[PDB]
C-alpha cells in the first residue's frame, strides 16, 4: 500500500518521473499494489500531463464538508460523549453534555 | 525473391578528385594545402572525408594518421590525448594537452620522421559550444595556428554545418593564415553526382529493381529539399517492402499524412455541431490576443450562449473534454505557459492552426453559427 | 529476480472470488492484435531485413499515448527470440538524469559500471571497431531532448557507422519532434520512414474489448448462495450488454482514442455493479446477472463531472462572503485582478450598505468578535487569514507573494462566471 | 425527468443502433407517456454534446 501526502508537488512541470513509474506498476506488475494520493489542489487532473493521466485510473474521491449546521452539532455530540464505563461521574457527565447541546439558546 | 532485394539496401566519388589536389603534398610527405572543409547538412560530408582517409590509410612509408570525433568534450585537451593513442605509449598527459605551448613539445616524432596530420571531426559541437569570444573562438584560434618551423605540422581538417563561421574569424586570422583560405564547399548534389553513385552501388543488379526512369523521377522530385539520396533510397527501400508487403509511390503516401485538416478534414474533426460552435468560440476569444485560458474561452462561451440560445450552457468539465477532442486531431495545441505571481504558475494558453479564410467557407454552410459569427 | 522469493507469503485464507472478480482479472491491462495489425508488419518487415543482413537502421514511430506503441514493438522482438540480439528498454522517463542511459548500454554489453563519460568512449570504441546485432528501444523521447541536444546527436550518429551492430527504434510523443525541437542535422539522421499511428476507431474498440472477454462473455459460474463465491447453491451466468460496451467505444474513440481509457472506463463501470450487488445481499469479504447500460452512463460521466461548484456551496459563510465581494470589484473596475486591501475595504462596506436587518447584525456581531463584548473592534474580519489561506490551497484563488498585506494582487484561477453562478445558491 | 428518456433511446439503439439526425419514429414512443414535443426537442440538441 502506497501512502502519498501532497502528491501535487510531485506533479511539477519538468520531469514527473516518479509518478510515471508507480502508475505503470498498476499495469504490468504481478505484485498487487494500490496508490493513495492525498492533496488539496482541487483540479489535480489538469496538473498532470497526457502520458501520466493515461496511466491513471481516473478515480478520484472528494472529501465531504459539514454541509448543515446540524451536522457538526451531531458530530460534537459523538465527539464528547463517553460510552464506556470508567468513572462514577460518567452518567452525570453525559446528560450535562446533551442538555447544553439540546438547548438552542444555550 | 528476397535475396536479390536483401542485398538491395547496401575512386568512387567525384569529390575525392578534388581533395587529392588539396592533398597534393600528402604523397610527397610535404605540408599539403589549407583544409577547412564545410558543408550544408546531410550532404554526405561526414562520411565524405571518412571515405578519403580510409582510402588514404588503406593506400598508404610509415603509416600513422589519426582522426577523432569532437562530440563529448566541450574543452580542448583530450583531442591531443587521442593522437597519442596511435603511439601506444605512456607519458605525463595532463599538462601537455592543456596549454598552447604544451602542444608544441608533443610534435617531435620517434621512429622514422613521418609527418602527422590530425583530422578534427564534427568541429561545430565546439564552435556551437559555450560563449564565442571567451572560449570557443579562442579554441578555434589556437588550433588553426600553424607557425611551426619544421614541416611536421598539425594540419587541421575540420567540418561545420552552418556557414557563418568564416565571418566569425578575427581580421588577423582572415589575413591568409593557417587552414583558412580553401573554404571548400559541397553544394547538395541534385541528381547529377549522387544518383550515379547509386548506379555503381547497384553493382549486384537484380532483374526488376524497377523502371530506372522512375528512379530518375524519384531523384528529380526529391531534390527540392534533400541531401541524402541513399537515405532517400532508404525511403525507396521502405516502398520496395511495400511491394513485398502487398506480395515516389510512398512520398505520395506520406504527404497526405501531413496536409490533412484545414481544407477538407476540419469537419471530420467536428462531427459535433457544438464542436463547430466551440471552435468559433475560441477564435472570438482571440480578439483579446492574450493568454487564452480555458476559462476566458469559457467566459465568452457563456456570455454569448445567453444572448443566442442555440444550446444550453454546458459545464466547464464538459468544456475540458470537448477542447481535447479538438486537440488529438492536431488542430489546436495546448501549452502550460507562464504567469509569475507566486511561483512559476501554469495557466494554459492555446493556439489555432486555422485562418479566417479557411473558417468562413465552412460556416456559411451552417446558419446556426451565423448568429455567432 | 532475487527478492521475489521473499515477496511470497503463506497464509492465504480463501479469498472470495465473486462474480465480477474474474472480470477484473482479465480486465487487467496485461493479458496478434486487431487494430494495428498491418502496421505490425510494417515495423517487422522493416526490422526483419536489417536483422538478417547485419546492418544499422532507424525506425521512427509517433502517436498519442494509449495506441499500442509501447505494446506493439514488444510483440516484434518477442517472436524474434524464436529466430542474435540483446533487448533493452531504454526508457526516457525512467532515467533520473538524462546521461544515465549511457551507463545502461555499457552495462548491457559486458556487465561493467563506469560513468556516462567513460561509457560513451567505449561505446564509440565499440561502434566503429567490432568485426561482424543490438536492439534498443528509446522510449518517451520528450525526456532525453531537454538540455542541449548533445545526447540525441549521439544516438543517431552511432547508426551512421556501417560497422555498427545496432538497431535503434525510436518512439516519441509527436511526429513534429525532430522538426520543432531537434536540429536539421539530426533530422537528416532520423530518416523519412515516419510510421504514423493514429487513434483507434470505435468499431475496433469493440474488437479490443472482447479479446479480454474471450472465454468469459456470457459464460457460466458455479456459485454457493451463502458466500457469494463464484467458480468457473446455483449455477448462474453473467452477461455483458454489448450496446453499453458500444457507447463506451463511441466516446473514447471520439475524444482520445486511448486504449487504456477504453479498458479502464469498462473497469470502473464493472465495479459499480459490484457494490450494488454486494449492497443487496451482503456477501462481504472473506437469476441471471448482467451489467446494465446505466452503469457506463454514470462511470463515463464520472470522468467528467466536478465538485468545485458543490465545494463552493458547502464552504463557510465568510468564504462565500469573500467571493461575492471579489466579483463585485471585478464588475466595478473590470480589471479582473484586485488589490487585497480593497477587498478588506469592501467587506467592511458590504456590511452597512445592507440595512439594519438583525440577521446581518447577528452576522456583524459575529463577523468582528466571537461574541465577547469585552474584546472587540477588530479591523479585518475574523479568520481572514484563514479563509484566504483556505481559498489559496484549494486552487480556487491565487495570490502573488508580497510582504505588503495590502497591495499584493489577487487573481482568480477558475472561471469567474461559474463563481458567479455557484454564488446564486 | 431526463435520465429515463436516454434509455428508451438505448432501446432503439439496442434495436438498430442508429444515430439519425431528424426523427419520425423516435418521437412516436414519447407522446404516449406524458411529455410534450418541446422537451424532446431540447433533448436532441443537448445530447449532441454527448456525441451520440
Ligand atoms: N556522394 C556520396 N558518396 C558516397 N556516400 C554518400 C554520398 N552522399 C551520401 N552518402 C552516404 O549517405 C550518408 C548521408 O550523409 P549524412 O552523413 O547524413 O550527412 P553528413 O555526412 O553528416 O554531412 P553533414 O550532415 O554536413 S555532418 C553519408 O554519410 C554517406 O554514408
Ligand atoms: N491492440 C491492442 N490489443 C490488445 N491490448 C492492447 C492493444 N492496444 C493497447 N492494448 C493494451 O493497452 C495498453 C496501452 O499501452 P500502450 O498503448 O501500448 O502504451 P502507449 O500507447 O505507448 O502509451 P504510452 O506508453 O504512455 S506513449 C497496452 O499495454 C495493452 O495492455
Amino acid at each position: 500500500v502506497f501512502i502519498f501526502d501532497e502528491i501535487d508537488t510531485f506533479a511539477g512541470p519538468v520531469r514527473q518521473t516518479l509518478l510515471y513509474n508507480l502508475f505503470d506498476m498498476v499495469e504490468h506488475s504481478r505484485v498487487p499494489v494500490c496508490i493513495f494520493g492525498c492533496t488539496t489542489k482541487l483540479n489535480i487532473l489538469e496538473y498532470l500531463e497526457k502520458r501520466v493521466k493515461s496511466r491513471f485510473s481516473q478515480r478520484v474521491i472528494y472529501m465531504p464538508q459539514i454541509q448543515n449546521l446540524d451536522d457538526m452539532v451531531d458530530a460534537v455530540r459523538n465527539l464528547l460523549t463517553v460510552r464506556s464505563e470508567i468513572s462514577p461521574w460518567v452518567s452525570q457527565w453525559n446528560e450535562t453534555l446533551e442538555k447544553e447541546l439540546s438547548d438552542p439558546r444555550s | 525473391k528476397a535475396l536479390l532485394q536483401k542485398s538491395s539496401e547496401l575512386a568512387r566519388t567525384a569529390e575525392y578528385e578534388q581533395v587529392m589536389n588539396f592533398l597534393a603534398k600528402a604523397i610527397s610527405e610535404h605540408r599539403s594545402d589549407s583544409l577547412y572543409i564545410t558543408g550544408p547538412p546531410g550532404t554526405g560530408k561526414t562520411a565524405q572525408l571518412d571515405m578519403i582517409i580510409r582510402q588514404k590509410f588503406q593506400s598508404l612509408e610509415s603509416v600513422a594518421v589519426t582522426s577523432i570525433n569532437c562530440i563529448s568534450l566541450g574543452e580542448p585537451s583530450s583531442i591531443f590525448q587521442k593522437i597519442f593513442d596511435s603511439f601506444q605509449d605512456l607519458n605525463g598527459p595532463t599538462l601537455q594537452i592543456k596549454n598552447m605551448q604544451h602542444l608544441q613539445k608533443f610534435l617531435e616524432p620517434y621512429h622514422k620522421k613521418t609527418t602527422f596530420v590530425v583530422v578534427l571531426d564534427e568541429m561545430d559541437r565546439l564552435l556551437h559550444a559555450n560563449t564565442s569570444e571567451t572560449q570557443s573562438v579562442r579554441t578555434i584560434l589556437e588550433l588553426f595556428l600553424l607557425a611551426k618551423l619544421p614541416t611536421v605540422s598539425f594540419v587541421l581538417i575540420g567540418m561545420a554545418n552552418s556557414l557563418d563561421m568564416k565571418d566569425r574569424f578575427l581580421s588577423r586570422l582572415n589575413l591568409d593564415r593557417g587552414l583558412l583560405p580553401q573554404t571548400i564547399v559541397f553544394q547538395p548534389y541534385t541528381a547529377e553526382q549522387m544518383y550515379e553513385i547509386v548506379i555503381q552501388k547497384m553493382s549486384s543488379l537484380p532483374t526488376i529493381i524497377f523502371q530506372p526512369m522512375a528512379i530518375k523521377f524519384a531523384a528529380k522530385k526529391c531534390a527540392g529539399n534533400t541531401g541524402d539520396l541513399r537515405k532517400l533510397f532508404d525511403v525507396l527501400r521502405g516502398s520496395i517492402e511495400i511491394y513485398e508487403l502487398e506480395k515516389l509511390n510512398y512520398i505520395a503516401k506520406v504527404f497526405s499524412k501531413f496536409v490533412n485538416n484545414n481544407s477538407t478534414r476540419t469537419r471530420i474533426a467536428k462531427l459535433n455541431i457544438q464542436q463547430k460552435l466551440i471552435l468559433c468560440t475560441i477564435i472570438q476569444s482571440l480578439k483579446l490576443n492574450s493568454d487564452a485560458t480555458i476559462d476566458e474561452s469559457f467566459d465568452h462561451y457563456i456570455k454569448a450562449i445567453t444572448k443566442t440560445d442555440t444550446l444550453a450552457p454546458l459545464q466547464r468539465n464538459e468544456f475540458l473534454e470537448i477542447c481535447t477532442i479538438l486537440e488529438t486531431c492536431g488542430l489546436v495545441s495546448i501549452k502550460k505557459t507562464k504567469c509569475k505571481g507566486k511561483t512559476k504558475r501554469f495557466v494554459d494558453k492555446i493556439d489555432v492552426d486555422l485562418d479566417m479564410r479557411e473558417f468562413y467557407d465552412e460556416m456559411t454552410k451552417i446558419s446556426i453559427l451565423k448568429p455567432f459569427l | 529476480s532475487r527478492f521475489e522469493n521473499k515477496l511470497k507469503t503463506t497464509q492465504k485464507h480463501q479469498i472470495v472470488e465473486t462474480i465480477f472478480s474474474k472480470v477484473k482479472k482479465q480486465l487487467n491491462s496485461s493479458y496478434y492484435l486487431p487494430a494495428r495489425e498491418n502496421e505490425f508488419a510494417s515495423i517487422y518487415l522493416s526490422a526483419y531485413s536489417a536483422i538478417e543482413s547485419d546492418s544499422a537502421t532507424t525506425i521512427y514511430v509517433a502517436g498519442t499515448p494509449g495506441v499500442g506503441k509501447t505494446l506493439t514493438v514488444r510483440e516484434v522482438v518477442k517472436e524474434l527470440l524464436s529466430s542474435d540480439f540483446l533487448y533493452v528498454e531504454i526508457n526516457g522517463l525512467k532515467m533520473v538524469k538524462p546521461t544515465d542511459c549511457y551507463e545502461t548500454l555499457w552495462n548491457k554489453v559486458s556487465g561493467e559500471r563506469l560513468t556516462w563519460a567513460a561509457s560513451m568512449e567505449s561505446l564509440e570504441f565499440y561502434f566503429k571497431r567490432v568485426p561482424k546485432t543490438i536492439v534498443v528501444l528509446l522510449d518517451e523521447l520528450d525526456a532525453m531532448v531537454t538540455k542541449s541536444q548533445d545526447i540525441m546527436y549521439n544516438f543517431f550518429n552511432w547508426t551512421t557507422y556501417e560497422n555498427a551492430k545496432l538497431i535503434v527504434i525510436a518512439v516519441a510523443n509527436t511526429m513534429d519532434l525532430p522538426e520543432r525541437q531537434l536540429g536539421n542535422k539530426i533530422t537528416s539522421r532520423i530518416g523519412f520512414t515516419r510510421i504514423m499511428f493514429t487513434g483507434y476507431t470505435h468499431e475496433e474498440l469493440k474488437n479490443i474489448i472482447d479479446l479480454r472477454l474471450k472465454g468469459l462473455n456470457d459464460s457460466f459460474f458455479y456459485v454457493d448462495t451463502k458466500t457469494g463465491n463464484a467458480i468457473l447453491v446455483r449455477k448462474v451466468r453473467l452477461r455483458m450488454s454489448a450496446d453499453a460496451i458500444e457507447i463506451a467505444s463511441r466516446k473514447v474513440a471520439s475524444v482520445s482514442g486511448d486504449a487504456r481509457r477504453a479498458l479502464k472506463v469498462c473497469k470502473r463501470a464493472a465495479e459499480i455493479a459490484e457494490k450494488h450487488y454486494m449492497a443487496k445481499h451482503g456477501y462481504g469479504y472473506d437469476g441471471v446477472q448482467t451489467v446494465h447500460i446505466t452503469h457506463v452512463m454514470k462511470a463515463l460521466n464520472e470522468t467528467l463531472n466536478s465538485h468545485v461548484i458543490t465545494f463552493m456551496t458547502r464552504l463557510s459563510f465568510t468564504a462565500k462572503l469573500f467571493i461575492y465581494a471579489l466579483l463585485n470589484l471585478m464588475k466595478k473596475n473590470g480589471s479582473q485582478e484586485q488589490e487585497l486591501g480593497d477587498i478588506v475595504d469592501e467587506i467592511k462596506l458590504l456590511i452597512e450598505v445592507n440595512g439594519s436587518n438583525k440577521f446581518v447584525m447577528e452576522i456583524a456581531k459575529t463577523l468582528f468578535q466571537q461574541g465577547s463584548d469585552n474584546i472587540s473592534e477588530q479591523l479585518r474580519i475574523i479568520s481572514w487569514d484563514f479563509v484566504l489561506n483556505q481559498l489559496l490551497d484549494a486552487g480556487i484563488l491565487f495570490k502573488q507573494t508580497m510582504k505588503n498585506d495590502r497591495i499584493c494582487c489577487v487573481k482568480l484561477n477558475i472561471s469567474v462566471e461559474e463563481a458567479k453562478r455557484a454564488m446564486n445558491e | 425527468p431526463t435520465t429515463k428518456i436516454f434509455t428508451i433511446i438505448k432501446k432503439m439503439l439496442q434495436e438498430t443502433g442508429k444515430n439519425t439526425l431528424s426523427y419520425e419514429n423516435i418521437v412516436k414512443t414519447v407522446r404516449l407517456r406524458g411529455f410534450t414535443m418541446l422537451q424532446l426537442s431540447n433533448c436532441i440538441q443537448e445530447y449532441s454534446y454527448l456525441n451520440v
